[PDB]
RNA sequence: UGGUUUGGCACCUCGAUGUCGGCUCGUCGCAUCCUGGGGCUGGAGCAGGUCCCAAGGGUUGGGCUGUUCGCCCAUUAAAGCGGCACGCGAGCUGGGUUUAGAACGUCGUGAGACAGUUCGGUCUCUAUCCGCCGCGCGCGUCAGAAGCUUGAGGAAACCUGUCCCUAGUACGAGAGGACCGGGACGGACGAACCUCUGGUAUACCAGUUGUCCCACCAGGGGCACGGCUGGAUAGCCACGUUCGGACAGGAUAACCGCUGAAAGCAUCUAAGCGGGAAACCUCUUCCAAGACCAGGCUUCUCACCCUCUAGGAGGGAUAAGGCCCCCCGCAGACCACGGGAUUGAUAGACCAGACCUGGAAGCCUAGUAAUAGGUGCAGGGAACUGGCACUAACCGGCCGAAAACUUAC
């Protein structure tokens, strides 16, 4: 993906690498999730992603998506359920809603959910 | 430094008038059977139902 | 799709073989001195190339009286008459800098079989 | 690509190894020498019997180059170590044997005689 | 008298002489042109020629405009330029709705070069005016970059406008003259030029004939 | 004449005027170093001596002393002289001078001193105003908007060398050796640009030390300057690629003149007419109608009400247009700027390509073993290019238009 243009988020790209898998399991597992904005928009990308690799189901990208998350039980659920689920789209895995914003530090927020509508 | 004089009342008043803030526009939505004004920033969380009201 | 392909295309030159790094080629190359010109020949080894498509540039290396030295030619170039592979090499990296300190025997190459 | 203070290895047999740049003529405040030109400098390091003993003021040629160079047909030349010859007023080299192989702007630049002596050229 | 011509800068590519030399080059798509309105002197007070030039869906210009070029006679266009000309008899040569193309132009006549610049934002003095720093050791106190002094003491005692030091750079129109032209194609209606000229990719430019020595 | 060194007067400042050089950064004068144009020579010519006009540009790098000053080493045209609180510490450096030790020598019996010598010795401050470099909001240009431009008026730059012809001719006893005019190649400086070479690459690839972890083998992950090593697509830059230094015209300084009385002659002058330079004005690039004489050519709408009291004004509802919010950029401190809003390719994903990296896991085979070979241009991958409405730009809100009159036609 194009790596962000301007400073990190956390404060080091260990951080960036272990938020956004965080952000990413929290997702896979429950399909709703409100955060800041710029989490949301910086997550999509790789939650798309993630979803072209689990796509084309194989030994593969079991081992790569493994390799990326570190879940065993989120794997699994993962290419049990999500997988075929997504068989007949391309692209467009994801939507973002914007939401109301935050009273103690005045920082907008954003809903992200996995598309459910076919 | 430091400042030397103390500035007109003039001067003042008028470098703190342009220190404001500006309000935000508004747009009707229809929920539950009344109208309520709601910015257009969150016309889709009204929509849904995400964004709780008073 | 590299948009000016339909500008390159006309300039393209063909009839190259192909190679790959760390093989040992001679090149045929014209020169012009005085007036007339001749045919020299260079003898070497290659270590790296930059796919340039219309620009892409290789390199060749030899040892000479203790001294070494290299060059570097356009692909394209209408100077290079005739590539004449010899041997095949096998290297695991693409790249081949580390040659340059090294002397002798060191210097020399694993034939592919 | 030589600046001043910079040590040079000699590839002549009048019996110098290492010159120290002094400075590089062509124009007042020239900063970089390229490939085929004059410059003055001085020995530092010579064989013992010599013709011409240590801490002497003399002119030479650069004849090779560690940097790329660009050639105008588009063929780059890089040495591993910079070599210089010595030459006297006249434009020809005071020693007789020439060691190593030498770039080919010395044509162009109009010294004959160190292109004829030298073994190799390129 | 002086032609011109409008295009567009795509990129750069190689091209070898007949002599068997290398020489960069660019690639400049001048794509047809129309000429919407003359300039005459007991009009204006001056001699040009309008053009036209881009490909517009009708729906994106606004009124006036659509109406202007309604009354001219042509269908809209994108951007539009002129071309100063010195005299009568050479706009005497131009009518409204001719049209233009590459062609014009023959090699080996030098021609000129108008864009902008690129965006480079706030710089700094050393960057944007190659001030020289100073000691970035044996003892300095945060003044590695920084210019230093900046003007006299009582006498005159101000800074005498004009002086160069920090600001905005880039982002205005910039002109190099005398380039010269290496192939044209006719049916591609593309221009060789070489050298490097001035934009970014996908920007507007426009070239006239030489000048200085055209 | 100049007040620039050494000097004389104590008139402003002891409830403070911080100090020599150096670094960076200017600005000004000419008593001219070259670059330019002339004349007089004890001017053959090259080359010299002197005077006159001329301030556009440049005026190197090193060794020695803290040094100013000064000496020396190698080229170029030269390595010019000075002012601006001996330019500049709210921009920087503390090498000595001017604090507290100790010593040497001298003076003094002593406490100490000596513009004599040697060693180390804290440099503070969050920008109110003027000014300057950039960018915004408001307001008028006489109905209101939009596209395109004239230029008063300003700014930017103004540098040169080597070689070949003319001709070994003119000149000169010889040695030696030209004016003018053409042709080729270079140094510095500046601007633009990333196609070739280079620098960089915090979500790329491969190897690898230690350790902990995913039940274990295999295979993987976290951490230890990205753990360390070998590699780079994009973007930004130079050591990289291109290009700039005018030609030509007008009026002038120094000088050279033509016709000519006063004053029968003579004289470039008192009437007139001419030549004559990086100096001045146009000619090169850029800014520019807040230039208040507020410019010029065009297209768009040129119409619905209410109120106070009918004198005008205020309020509400509209057209042209603009603005807010939304997706974005190589546009960016913020704003602004540029494109886009379903009548759609703006971004994301997918596919495809180029490119980078270098031969995946599983299986099988050979080898006891550590390892190698086949399935295989293999596997993985951001920045560049094309197609696809799969996701996101929405059933949307706010501003926004003739008091008029006088004169000839
Ligand atoms: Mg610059
Ligand atoms: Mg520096
Ligand atoms: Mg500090
Ligand atoms: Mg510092
Ligand atoms: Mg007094
Ligand atoms: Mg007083
Ligand atoms: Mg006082
Ligand atoms: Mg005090
Ligand atoms: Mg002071
Ligand atoms: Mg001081
Ligand atoms: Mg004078
Ligand atoms: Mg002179
Ligand atoms: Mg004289
Ligand atoms: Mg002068
Ligand atoms: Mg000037
Ligand atoms: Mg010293
Ligand atoms: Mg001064
Ligand atoms: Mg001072
Ligand atoms: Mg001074
Ligand atoms: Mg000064
Ligand atoms: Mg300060
Ligand atoms: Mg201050
Ligand atoms: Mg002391
Ligand atoms: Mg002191
Ligand atoms: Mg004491
Ligand atoms: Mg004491
Ligand atoms: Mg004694
Ligand atoms: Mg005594
Ligand atoms: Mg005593
Ligand atoms: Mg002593
Ligand atoms: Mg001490
Ligand atoms: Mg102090
Ligand atoms: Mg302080
Ligand atoms: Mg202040
Ligand atoms: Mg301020
Ligand atoms: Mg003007
Ligand atoms: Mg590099
Ligand atoms: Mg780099
Ligand atoms: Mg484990
Ligand atoms: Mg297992
Ligand atoms: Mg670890
Ligand atoms: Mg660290
Ligand atoms: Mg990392
Ligand atoms: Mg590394
Ligand atoms: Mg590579
Ligand atoms: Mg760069
Ligand atoms: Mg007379
Ligand atoms: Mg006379
Ligand atoms: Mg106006
Ligand atoms: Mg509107
Ligand atoms: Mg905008
Ligand atoms: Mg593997
Ligand atoms: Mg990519
Ligand atoms: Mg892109
Ligand atoms: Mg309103």
């Amino acid at each position: 993906p194009k790596p962000t243009k301007g400073p990190r988020l956390g404060g080091s790209s260990s951080h960036q690498s272990a938020l956004l898998a965080n952000l990413a399991t929290s997702l896979f597992e429950h399909g709703r999730i409100k955060t800041t904005e710029p989490k949301a928009r910086a997550l999509r990308p790789y939650a798309e992603k993630l979803i072209t690799h689990a796509k084309k189901g194989a030994l593969h990208n079991r081992r790569e998506v493994m390799k990326k998350i570190r879940d065993k039980d989120v794997v699994h659920t993962l290419f049990a359920e999500i997988g075929p689920f997504y068989a007949d789209r391309n692209g467009g895995y994801t939507r973002i809603i914007k939401v109301e914003n935050r009273k103690g530090d005045n920082a907008p927020m954003a809903v992200i959910e996995l598309v459910r509508e076919k | 430094a430091v400042p030397k004089r103390r500035m007109s009342r003039a001067n003042t008043r008028s470098r703190r008038a342009q220190w404001k803030a500006e309000a935000p526009g508004l747009v009707t939505v229809s929920v539950a059977g009344q109208q309520r004004k709601v910015p257009r920033r969150l016309l889709k969380a009204a929509r849904l139902g995400l964004v709780d009201l008073d | 799709m590299n948009t000016l392909d339909f500008v390159d295309q006309a300039s393209l030159r063909d009839d190259i073989p192909t190679f790959s790094p760390g093989d040992t080629v001679n090149v045929h190359v014209k020169v012009i001195e005085g007036s007339k010109e001749r045919i020299q020949v260079f003898k070497g080894v290659v270590i790296r190339r930059q796919g340039g498509g219309i620009s892409e540039t290789f390199t060749v290396r030899k040892e000479s009286y203790g001294v070494g030295v290299e060059r570097t030619f356009p692909v394209h170039s209408p100077n290079i008459d005739h590539i004449d592979v010899l041997t095949r090499g096998d290297v695991r990296r693409a790249k081949l800098y580390y040659l340059r300190e090294l002397r002798g025997k060191k210097a020399k190459i694993k034939e592919k079989r | 690509m030589i600046q001043q203070e910079s040590r040079l290895k000699v590839a002549d047999n009048t019996g110098a190894k290492e010159i120290l740049c002094i400075r590089v003529l062509g124009g007042s405040s020239r900063r970089y020498a390229g490939i085929g030109d004059v410059i003055v400098a001085t020995v530092k390091d010579a064989i013992p019997g010599g013709n011409v003993k240590r801490g002497d003021v003399v002119k030479a040629v650069v004849v090779r180059t560690v940097k790329e160079r660009r050639r105008a047909d588009g063929s780059y030349i890089k040495f591993d170590e910079n070599a210089a010859v010595i030459i006297k007023n006249d434009n020809d080299p005071r020693g007789t044997r020439i060691f190593g192989p030498v770039g080919r702007e010395l044509r162009e630049k109009k010294f004959m005689k160190i292109v004829s002596l030298a073994p190799e050229v390129l | 008298a002086r032609k011109g011509i409008l295009g567009t800068k795509l990129g750069m590519t190689q091209v070898f002489d007949e002599n068997n030399k290398v020489v960069p080059v660019t690639v400049v798509k001048a794509g047809p042109n129309v000429v919407t309105r003359i300039r005459t002197t007991e009009r204006d007070g001056y001699s040009a020629v309008q053009l036209a030039y881009g490909e517009i869906s009708p729906r994106k210009v606004i009124k006036p405009v659509a109406g202007q070029f309604a009354a001219a006679g042509v269908n809209p266009r994108r951007h539009v330029a002129e071309l100063r000309l010195d005299d009568e008899a050479a706009v005497a040569e131009y009518e409204v709705g001719q049209e233009l193309t590459a062609e014009i132009f023959s090699d080996g006549a030098y021609v000129d070069v108008t864009g902008t610049s690129k965006g480079k934002g706030f710089a700094g003095t050393m960057k944007r005016h190659g001030f020289r720093g100073q000691g970035a050791a044996h003892g300095a106190q945060a003044v590695h970059r920084r210019p230093g002094s900046i003007g006299g003491c009582a006498t005159p005692g101000r800074v005498f406008k004009g002086t160069r030091m920090s600001g905005r750079m880039g982002n205005d129109r910039v002109t190099t003259q005398n380039l010269k032209v290496h192939k044209v194609d006719a049916e591609n209606g593309v221009l060789l030029i070489k050298g490097a000229i001035p934009g970014r990719n996908g920007g507007l430019v426009v070239v006239r004939s030489a000048i200085k020595r055209g």
